[PDB]
């Protein structure tokens, strides 16, 4: 290589740890029992949850 | 104009003007990988295939 300036890459500076974050909350979704329900809709007139 | 009719000035002038004219766009350089690629692990590899 001769005299003069190369950009031989980039410099993306690395990350020093993880953060995650959510909303402050317990509840469960009832899905269980939706996809179990014995009784359960027809599909010409579909249920919305 | 006429065969034996010449003109000639008596009084003069000078009128500095400008003359702009462009030397140098302003020198840009782009990433090659840091725009397409969002610095992530797969892309990078897709990009380099």
């Amino acid at each position: 290589v001769e005299k003069g300036i190369y950009q031989t890459s980039n410099f993306r500076v690395q990350p020093t740890e993880s953060i995650v974050r959510f909303p402050n909350i317990t509840n469960l979704c009832p899905f269980g029992e939706v996809f179990n329900a014995t009784r359960f809709a027809s599909v010409y007139a579909w249920n919305r949850k | 104009y006429s065969n034996n009719s010449i003109a000639i000035p008596t009084n003069f002038t000078i009128s500095v003007t400008t003359e702009i004219l462009p030397v140098s766009m302003t020198k840009t350089s782009v990433d090659c990988t840091m725009y397409i690629c969002g610095d992530s692990t797969e892309c990078s590899n897709l990009l380099l295939q």
